[PDB]
RNA sequence: AAGAUCUCUCAGGAUCGCUGGAGUUGAUUAAUAUAAUUUUACCAGGUAGAGAUAAUGAUUAGAGGACAGGGCCUUGACCUAUUCUCAAACUCCCAAUAGGUAAAAAGGGCGAAAUAACUCAAUUUGUAUUUCACUCAUAUUAAAUAAAAUAACUCCAAGUGGGC
RNA sequence: AGAACAGAAAUCUCUUGUAGACUAAAAGGGGAAAAGCUUGUUUGAUUUCUAUUUUCAGAACAAGUAGAAAACGUGAAAGCGU
RNA sequence: GACUCGUUCAUACUACAGUGGAUACACCAGAUCCCAUCAGAACUCUGAAGUUAAGCACUGUAAGGCUUGGCUAGUACUGAGGUGGGAGACCGCUCGGGAACACCAGGUGAUGAGUCAG
């Protein structure tokens, strides 16, 4: 038979517009929002983070009835702003907007003095929860990376270490917060092609940043940000299908 | 002959059409207060917390809170006496109730009439209106425009 | 071998049908359902009679099968096969059970409510009155009370014959097989 | 606005919440005649008690 | 324009229906064919196959060329030599479909179709 | 009263129910408690009904189409739009009746101040309690109506538990 | 709808696929980024104690629901697991 | 204009079309390392060479569906009354309450918080 019968669309349940259109997961939305309930006006703030192909956007956000409030925000093309022109989507990238978010939010209460966190590489703080935000939470995934720049910023997000680089490597993660490998892969290819190397980091040969002056630009901009954060109508469409009727009639 | 759990409950506990498909995440969000009036709907896309038959479509104070646990007191009629029940029921199946809400109104809009009208000195009977007889009144009717029936033959 | 059909004219208990629970049944005893000239044209027919309930009554199925036959053999013997179509216009489906504890399967049944036709004569004008002549042979081969009827429809069909002719002058009415379909003024062509 | 209200009816077999209303309107001797206050609320109690009551 | 057809992805089938050895010696055969490792079906393991894609995917076509009737409607097609192949095709874009977080249908207008993928492969 | 639960139990017994006496408490202030009642709010429903072209199961017919047997053709299957009649143990939809919760003073308001080992990031972020303030209808009574307190409640005990 | 052997079944591929599958077992409920299927890690199928629901005398057992005090299991984490 | 979080959970769907891409989304470029496999397809990571073709947005269709409203119909049904009618089956009256499918007409979204770009 016909599949798409009548009957099947009358069937039908659409799943919700969020989950249809794919942004957003649900269950661990349901799971990520509830507070113990005997507990009251505690809002579980949650520390969004979603990967965009150009850029990643960290926000501080609060469940409401009538939707989300977010209250301090973050985009990778900031960056800018604070001496790296170049390489947004990367992991030292994330580390550095998540960093900013957590300041900024801290600027906004005004507990900015109240913690100055961690300082370099290696009361109690405000709290937060990390989002999944429906990309895989393998290790070495970018959404850690911006949750340990939130952390070393002031806020308190719990977390293992597992899904940092090997199952611990702290040398590694300041390496690769700092962009070393991203470096150690620009020495490589320039190793083994001139036109590879030109024609893939081109936008960073344009802006000419070595690639031993990745991790001091970001060093450089890290310290720096931490200091110092139209439709129609029935009586027409009547007249549209009479006049298309005439024509076609005359037409074929 | 037998009488389980969820004896008898076929279409009183089952969804009704296109209303398949988990409780909606925002519905945790609901406040409650001790105290507070709270019905008590089944659902079934939860399985922890599924009261027992009788106490779906019923509603009562709230009077005890957990992590996710709300405890209701409920009415029963037991023969020649209704006595209290504590039902615990977790959120998914407890919504916060409206019958109060009516009460609560007519309180708050209640005392901005009153505060006005005590402040005037003007004396105002508050309490609710309970719909009088129809009152007397004069009509327009045009001669023209009134229709004359009669009932119809069979067919 | 039957009951003697006067226990069945009362219509108490509730409807029971054939089932996945129940089983086992004996065959209806119609099989035959409609006859005539059956795959006769909208165009062709014009006349048409009913033989309409009245009591609320049970109507046996070898009744039902009976007035059938010799609803159909009154017609061919006086207008012959060219000429009419007679449509059985209720079934049996109900089930009656009998003892030799709780009963066991014995015959099927139909239940007609009030007002509705038992049997229809789909026909050409000349020949209404012999086709309303069948229905009264047949009316007494059922239980209950029935008057026959005449209609000012174009039979089978929703419509009476003024609006069957005004809608076919305007063409908005095609022939389809047994009856006519109303065109509804929708979607591309 | 007003409606007197005379009963109808005797004691024996009588419906129970029909004999509720019956408490309440204040008719409880079978001839007995009582005033009440037109409203929605005691139109609707008559009208429960309706073929056991006249009224006018 | 960007609406190039081109090799999808590439599937090489070869099942013997029966148990080891067998089997083993045609995935080593399908190995030697092209690197990778196969994997295998069921148990009511009973056959092998290996994916392709590339440079790699052209050169085993390539060999494959030593008909219009047999192509898919959907505007795939394989071939028969013992071996068995099948050759998808698409446009790009096709990542649409896999990608987690939009997961979605191709426009009717950008699937294959089956007379453009046969004027590809004589054209080819 | 011939209900109910348990019973080597079905002609019994126990224990509840329903009854009398005794007593206290409370009302005795046209009242608040309260009510086999309605009202206004507010819910919860899936039965009568209704449906088959909404799903599942039945179930009678033809019409128009692009796969199987035989010689454009025949029997079809198979589709597509239709059609006749249907279901305690089918359900898109769905009454009436019946049921629940709501209708303020030991309370509620909007404030302050206290207290805690809880809460929260938060000695003030809440919670909850407590203490003070200010003040809510009441000369018909925060909707009617009420031989509405002849009420509560405790004790001791009866008969009954074949019914129609 | 396609692809040696290859047929109605064999595997492989693409398209269509709101559940027509599967969920230990009756039948009814519930379930599609799962409750299903596949994979990883595990043993909370733990100890102690309440408030209680069902039948009901508002006894018992039994089966649950909601917690608490422990110790842990898993997950990045919220969580979830008696 | 666009985005991130959401809300109502089909007026938001589906099917076939057209129209749109400053900045943005995206497709798209690549595989050294982290990572992931049968397969860089996915996933992950690293890019920014191309492109509106798709995704996506917007609009269209005597569209299907979904959704309001009429109309079906005071029909079906029903609470209470009746020393009413009917041999029975069942059916009226008095005080009341009152549907559904089909059909026909309209409609095809609305919106909270934060951000970027003229």
């Amino acid at each position: 038979k016909v599949v798409k019968n009548k009957a099947y669309f009358k069937r039908y349940q659409v799943k919700y517009r969020r989950r249809r259109e794919g942004k957003t997961d649900y269950r661990a939305r349901k799971a990520l929002i509830l507070q113990d309930k005997n507990k009251y006006n505690a809002q579980k703030l949650r520390f969004v983070v979603r990967k965009t192909n150009s850029q990643v956007i960290c926000q501080i956000a609060c469940a409401h009835i009538e939707g989300d409030k977010i209250l301090a925000e973050a985009k990778s093309k900031e960056l800018i702003r604070y001496g790296i022109p170049v390489g947004l989507k990367n992991y030292a990238a994330a580390y550095a907007t998540g960093l900013l978010c957590a300041r900024r939010f801290l600027k906004s209460l005004n507990l900015d003095t109240q913690f100055l966190g961690v300082e370099k590489v290696t009361r109690k703080p405000i709290k937060a929860f990390l989002d999944v935000g429906i990309t895989r939470t393998t290790t070495g995934n970018r959404v850690f990376a911006a949750l340990k720049g939130a952390c070393d910023g002031g806020l308190n997000i719990p977390h293992g270490n597992n899904r940092f680089p090997g199952s611990f490597n702290p040398e590694q993660l300041r390496k690769n917060i700092l962009g070393i490998h991203v470096a150690e892969y620009m020495k490589t290819l320039q190793e083994e092609d001139n036109d590879k190397y030109k024609t893939h980091f081109n936008d960073y040969l344009k802006n000419n940043i070595g690639a031993d002056d990745i991790e001091q630009m970001y060093l450089n901009a890290h310290e720096k940000i931490r200091q110092n954060p139209k439709k129609l109508n029935a009586k027409l469409r009547k007249k549209r299908v009479k006049e298309k009727l005439a024509l076609y009639v005359e037409l074929q | 002959k037998s009488r389980g759990k969820r004896s008898g409950t076929r279409y009183k506990f089952s969804k009704k059409f296109r209303k398949h498909g988990e409780c909606t995440a925002n519905k945790y969000l609901e406040k409650l207060n001790y105290g507070d009036y709270v019905d008590i709907v089944c659902d079934s896309t939860q399985q922890k917390g599924m009261p027992f038959n009788y106490y779906h479509g019923k509603t009562g104070k709230i009077f005890h809170i957990t992590k996710r646990g709300v405890g209701v007191l409920v009415n029963k009629r037991v023969k020649h006496r209704i006595e209290q029940k504590k039902v615990c029921v977790r959120i998914e199946h407890v919504r916060k109730s409206r019958c109060n809400e009516d009460f609560l109104l007519r309180k708050i809009k209640n005392a901005e009439l009153i505060k006005e009208a005590k402040l005037k000195n003007e004396h105002i009977n508050i309490k609710r209106k309970t719909e009088g007889p129809k009152p007397a009144a004069m009509i327009k009717v045009p001669p023209s425009k009134i229709i004359t029936i009669e009932p119809l033959p069979f067919y | 071998g039957r009951r003697p059909a006067r226990c069945y004219r009362y219509c108490k208990n509730k409807p029971y049908p054939k089932s996945r629970y129940c089983r086992g049944v004996p065959d209806p005893k119609i099989r035959i359902y409609d006859m005539g000239r059956k795959k006769a044209d909208v165009n062709e027919f014009s006349g048409v009679v009913h033989l309409v309930s009245y009591e609320y009554e049970q109507i046996s199925s070898e009744a039902l099968e009976a007035a059938r036959i010799s609803a159909n053999k009154y017609m061919i013997t006086n207008c012959g096969k060219d000429n009419f179509h007679l449509r059985v216009r209720i079934h049996p489906f109900h089930v009656l059970r009998i003892n030799k504890a709780f009963g066991k399967p014995n015959g099927v049944v139909a239940r007609v409510d009030i007002g509705q036709v038992l049997l229809s004569i789909r026909t050409k004008e000349n020949f209404v009155s012999k086709a309303c002549e069948a229905l009264r042979r047949a009316k007494y081969k059922f239980p209950g009370r029935q008057k026959v009827f005449v209609s000012n429809k174009w039979g089978f069909t929703p419509f009476s014959k003024d609006e069957y002719q005004q809608y076919k002058k305007k063409g908005r009415i095609i022939s389809d097989g047994v009856s006519c379909k109303f065109i509804r003024e929708k979607g591309p062509l | 606005k007003v409606v007197f209200v005379i009963r109808l009816k005797g004691v024996n077999k009588l419906p129970p919440k029909v004999r509720s209303v019956f408490r309440l309107l204040r008719l409880l001797q079978v001839h007995n005649g009582v005033f009440v206050k037109v409203n929605k609320a005691t139109k609707e109690m008559l009208k429960i008690v309706e073929p056991y009551v006249t009224y006018g | 324009v960007m609406r190039e057809i081109k090799v999808n992805k590439l599937v090489l089938n070869i099942c013997v229906g029966e148990s080891g050895d067998r089997l083993t010696r045609a995935a080593r055969v399908l190995e030697q064919l092209t690197e990778q490792k196969p994997i295998f079906g069921k148990c009511r393991k009973i056959s092998c196959f290996v994916t392709v894609r590339g440079k790699k995917a052209l050169e085993i076509l390539e060999k494959g060329l030593k008909r219009r009737k047999n192509f898919s409607d959907t505007g795939n097609f394989g071939f028969g030599i013992g071996m068995d192949f099948y050759v998808h095709l698409s446009r790009s874009g096709y990542r649409v479909t896999r990608r987690t977080r939009r997961r979605s249908k191709i426009s009717k207008t950008h699937k294959v179709t089956k007379e453009d993928a046969m004027k590809w492969f004589q054209t080819k």
